[PDB]
């Protein structure tokens, strides 16, 4: 019942609250489900500069209750802290949502055929060639041509 | 000595025959079954493994005894090796070591020496393919051995099993990941060992950290590979998160899903009993009575013996709070009889409205209720019986006076009777009108439910229930 | 080391300024060890036992200040202290009644669900021991009588302690039930018969009832006219929706087909 | 190369997906 | 590769998951193809 | 009422007999 | 004795005769379902025998 | 099951369902109903 600690508008209590969460979030994944409305207070707060990290804990609760595309929306505005973590499983699940959203947008862009372009976030197209640098550095040529067929561009 | 000495040699060949061919025919058979097709799974040997392990869990496990030295554990765990068809030589070497027990002086390699033995499939260089067979080699020797329960220094070997088999979990998550179909075969094996996880801790201390380790395997099975896997993990949750506080009751809302599809059969039938006791603490009776009734009728096959009987005992507990229950000896079993005797006469005092008889049952039979933890209802069941007593009278009579039903139900006073009938109307229990002067209660027959209304409206749920089974039969027909 | 901390526990506080000063001193404790997850070396949980007693009296200060969100904040903290994975802790004092303060306050707001789940800290020993817990479970028993009478007789002697604030809210949630519970449906109940439950002599509460209920104000009596009430038919309209039920029902017969 | 076949394999996937309405529409006609 | 040969397998897993899903739908078609050819042969039986 | 009564037993004819003949061929073959 | 179909009125003293309430569709339904209970129970032997 | 939690923790029997309703209510009863003869 630490949810009541979020009522205070003072920032330094929030970093100690999330410091508790992210460690035990594995066991408390069920507890974060009721923190939705009170996390948005921090995410929509202008004086709260951790909203990049607050978008991650907002993606964990929605992933717990069955929401997926909404977690991908928060992944956009989550800043560089979201795309800097390549570790374990969480990297391959987000790129499966992001690159599929990227490759279905590029096919849509080729149907314009020119002009009246849809908005393309620099973060979703930015990790394309960024993670593609891991290919040429790994020297494996077989899938180096595969990304070009994926994005179609 | 000569009589008992000559009778020692014959038995050990029996584990050298059937127990050999247990994992020789199934394991050697599941080899090609897990190399391809692999549809689903199926891999029926994993379900045949349910007909072995559970059969071995009585006799013989790996051991026994049997008047052997318990050398079957090191035998199959060494010299995997393996390679192309020479794996038969490994089974041939398993036959070669059978004479070692019968000829030379037999030595027990279990326990202390089992620590490097579980590393041998990795040390044999290499496995090289099936972790479930080595998971079986890290379980079937050790997990059926847990049934000894000596509690001294071998529990950490049961923990060492949960260690090196967590190294099999390391090979479970890292290896494959693409059309595995071994995980679905392991979902039966990973289930069991995760149950033995919970069981071994219960003898020492309930697991605080494994609760966090449970959500690990729980959440990671979604969405990548989940078939029957998260259900068994959700069973681990609702099992212990019930017996231990707190908040775990309402947790079922965000987890479900269901999780579909319910597997395997009776395995999900008991799950409705788990959440059944939960929803019983939510005080909602109607959803609790249907999930408890469905828990008995969906549960095959037993015997033996009281494992299904004891779970059925506490299952009809929700019927005590329903207010409508018959005598429960129609559910009695000669084995469950002796255990249900303090719980038997309880419901016999529920059918009656006597306080002196009901309070005497709580005093003498309250000792048996301490192990069940059912004391939550005994305070609210007094209000349940007074509703059954007034329903018995209100259904038997057109008009019922408050003064005549006062002492008959021994409410003893007119004022609290006005409070009960008021709350009875609030709960929709009674339709009786009341004429207050002294006062008295004058009711009338309730009718117009008739024919054209209730039966045809209920038949909307009956046919919608039946027409779905038409699809259930077609779906089940499409697999063959 | 550190402190002074418990020195303000015995004197409590004259006003809310010292209560905020103790909360400000508690902030330094929340900055270092916070609430969790330090196992230790369980000696690092000793100041948590010292932190409990001041959070125990903080809930006593929260009902003194009447603030609801703070009251459930001190309770939920202490709720997780005993819920913590280490169950061996030294015994405290204020732990007893504060488990009942939020228990009785939650009974005043009528929620039945969270009432019994708060006693699940020691559910088996509820009826067995802890007379402080025995009073509310016997108090809820009287609410089903209903009481009214028996509650006020048990309201004569209570330890309590601090329940005085909550039994006043327990009034209002019972007081508005005299209008709700007794009817529907009774015919006519005499003047002084309703006064027997309401006590007082001729309060303005029953006068407010004559306004609110409406219902009826009769001489030396009260009436339920007219009649008993509203005379439900209930309706001849549902014949419409019965034809609506056949729509999808005949459609389900065509789905097979 | 693995993305190559990854772009090859959904053909017969979708080719059998249109083979679903192939039979289902054919068999109901022939049924009538 | 990291894009990649670990991710592309998950990409190939989706197709193989749908391929098995399609095979399930195909297995539902295959035995249903027999119900056609059967009745189609029975449609020749009334003509026989 | 009849639509409720017929679909109940028609199911008993359809559901039972299908399960019978199915498992007789399915499991006895393999 | 079924020789007379009707009902009396004790208060106002009027004897009412009604032959109305037939039994036709109902016993022809439930009684056949009671027999259908012997179809599944007797088939339960076939079920459990082939499987295990 | 035998898996998971549960392993850790005419006849007169059929008529006994109804027969116990006789135990707590109205005995059988002969004597009392036989005493009601000369009562009124």
């Amino acid at each position: 019942g630490i949810i009541s600690l979020l009522d205070e508008d003072e920032p330094q209590l929030k970093e100690f609250a999330l410091h508790k969460l992210n460690a035990v979030v594995n066991d408390f994944w069920a507890e974060i489900s009721e923190s939705v409305d009170k996390i948005e207070v921090l995410y929509e707060d202008e004086g709260f500069r951790s909203r990049q990290f607050a978008a991650l804990v907002a993606s964990k609760v929605f992933y717990h209750l069955g929401a997926f595309e909404e977690s991908l929306n928060y992944a956009l505005g989550a800043g560089d802290l979201f795309n800097v973590n390549d570790n374990s499983e969480y990297v391959e699940t987000i790129i499966a949502k992001c690159i599929d959203h990227y490759t279905k947008q590029c096919v849509e862009n080729a149907d314009l055929p020119e002009g009246e372009k849809k908005p393309i976030d620099q973060r979703l197209e930015g990790i394309v060639n960024k993670m593609f640098q891991r290919c040429l550095d790994d020297h494996k040529y077989k899938q180096a041509i595969g990304i070009a067929l994926e994005t179609r561009r | 000595p000569p009589g008992g000495g000559e009778q020692e040699p014959p038995p050990p060949p029996a584990p050298q025959d059937v127990e050999m061919k247990e994992e020789a025919a199934t394991g050697g058979g599941s080899t090609g079954e897990a190399d391809g097709k692999t549809a689903a799974a199926a891999a029926e040997h994993s379900q045949r493994e349910l007909d072995t392990v559970t059969l071995e869990d009585i006799k013989e496990h790996v051991k026994q005894l049997e008047k052997a030295v318990s050398g079957k554990e090191p035998r199959f765990v060494l010299r995997a090796l393996r390679m192309l068809p020479s794996t038969s030589r490994r089974l041939n070497h398993y036959v070669l070591y059978k004479a070692v027990q019968g000829f030379f002086t037999s030595n027990n390699a279990t326990r202390d020496f089992l620590l490097p033995f579980l590393e041998e499939p990795m040390d044999t260089e290499a496995d090289l393919q099936f972790r479930p067979r080595t998971g079986k080699a890290a379980s079937t020797p050790l997990l059926p051995e847990v049934e000894a329960y000596l509690q001294l220094l071998v529990v950490i070997f049961m923990m060492n099993s949960k260690r090196y088999k967590e190294a099999q979990k390391i090979s479970d998550d890292l290896m494959q990941k693409i059309s595995t179909q071994n995980r679905r075969a392991l979902d039966l094996v990973a289930a069991k060992c995760y149950y033995y996880h919970a069981r071994v801790y219960e003898f020492l201390d309930k697991l605080d950290v494994v609760r966090s380790f449970l959500h690990a395997r729980l959440r990671t099975a979604t969405l990548r590979h989940d078939a029957d896997g998260q259900a068994t993990l959700l069973n681990l949750l609702l099992r212990n998160y019930l017996h231990y506080s707190l908040y775990d009751q309402a947790e079922k809302l965000v987890s479900k899903s269901v999780f579909p599809e319910q597997a395997n059969n009776n395995e999900w039938a008991r799950y409705l009993y788990y959440t059944g006791r939960i929803k019983a603490i939510q005080l909602e009776y109607s959803e609790a009575r249907r999930t408890m009734t469905n828990a008995l009728r969906k549960a095959p096959q037993h015997t033996a013996v009281g494992f299904k009987q004891t779970v059925h005992k506490l299952l009809i507990v929700v019927e005590l709070l329903l207010g409508e229950i018959p005598d429960r000896l129609q559910f009695r079993q000669p084995s469950l009889k002796r255990s249900l005797m303090p719980y038997f006469l309880l419901t016999q005092a529920v059918r009656t409205g006597n306080l002196a008889k009901f309070n005497q049952v709580l005093d003498q039979f309250g000792e048996k209720f301490q192990a069940d933890g059912t004391y939550t209802l005994i305070i609210r069941l007094r209000h349940n019986v007074i509703k059954t007593g007034v329903r018995m009278i209100s259904l038997s009579y057109s008009r019922i006076s408050l003064a005549d039903i006062a002492q008959k139900l021994q409410l003893d006073s007119p004022e609290d009777a006005e409070f009960i009938v008021a709350k009875a109307i609030r709960d929709g229990v009674i339709e009786a009108s009341i004429n207050h002067e002294k006062g008295y209660v004058q009711s009338k027959e309730m009718i117009d439910i008739y024919s054209t209304r209730e039966p045809q409206l209920a038949f909307h749920q009956r046919i919608s229930f039946c027409l779905d089974i038409h699809n259930m039969s077609v779906k089940a027909m499409r697999f063959p | 080391m550190y402190e002074q901390l418990k020195g303000e526990w015995n004197r409590k506080s004259p006003n809310l300024s010292k209560c905020g000063e103790e909360l400000g001193r508690l902030k330094l404790v929340l900055l270092e060890l916070n609430f969790l997850p330090t196992t230790g070396t369980k000696l690092t949980k000793q100041q948590l036992i010292l932190a409990r007693d001041i959070l125990e009296i903080g809930a006593q200060w929260s009902i003194l200040r009447k603030d609801i969100p703070s009251f459930e904040r001190y309770m939920a903290q202490l709720k997780c202290y005993y819920f913590d994975y280490k169950e061996q802790l030294p015994e405290s004092a204020y732990m007893h009644q504060l488990l009942g303060l939020n228990l009785l306050f939650l009974l005043s707001q009528n929620r039945v669900a969270e009432f019994h789940t708060e006693l699940e800290r020691l559910p088996a020993k509820d009826i067995q021991t802890n007379v402080y817990i025995k009073h509310p479970v016997s108090l809820e028993q009287y609410l089903m009588e209903g009481s009214y009478n028996k509650v006020f007789l048990a309201k004569g002697n209570i330890p309590a302690e601090s329940y005085t604030f909550f039994i006043d809210i327990l009034l209002d949630t019972i007081r508005d039930e005299i209008a709700g519970c007794i009817e529907k449906a009774y015919e006519k109940i005499l003047f002084t018969e309703a006064t027997r439950i309401l006590f007082f002599n001729t309060p303005k509460k029953m006068t407010d009832y004559a306004k609110k209920r409406g219902w009826v104000l009769g001489p030396n009596n009260y009436y339920s006219f007219a009649s008993q009430q509203q005379k439900p038919e209930d309706t001849t309209i549902p014949s419409t929706e019965l034809a609506k039920q056949v729509i999808e029902y005949a459609r389900q017969l065509e789905m097979i087909v | 190369d693995l993305y190559s076949r990854y772009k090859k394999l959904q053909q017969e996937l979708e080719f059998l997906e249109v083979q679903e309405e192939y039979i289902k529409d054919e068999q109901k006609n022939l049924k009538k | 590769l990291e894009e990649g040969k670990a991710g592309s397998g998950l990409r190939q897993y989706y197709l193989s998951k749908i391929e098995e899903l399609q095979l399930i739908v195909n297995d539902k078609s295959q035995n249903l193809r027999r119900l056609q050819a059967q009745r189609n042969e029975l449609n020749a039986k009334v003509r026989l | 009422y009849l639509a409720s009564l017929i679909r109940s037993v028609v199911a008993l004819h359809n559901l039972i007999n299908n399960k019978i003949a199915n498992r007789d061929a399915e499991k006895k073959e393999g | 004795d079924k020789k007379f179909h009707g009902i009396l009125d004790q208060g106002e003293g009027v004897l009412i005769i009604f032959d109305e309430p037939p039994v036709d569709k109902t016993y022809e339904a439930a009684l056949e379902t009671i027999q259908n209970m012997s179809k599944v129970v007797d088939s339960l032997y076939n079920k459990a025998k082939k499987l295990t | 099951m035998s898996e998971k939690k549960q392993p850790v923790d005419e006849d007169n029997w059929d008529d006994d369902n109804v027969e116990d309703d006789f135990s707590n209510q109205l005995r059988a009863e002969l004597e009392k109903h036989g005493y009601k003869m000369e009562t009124s």
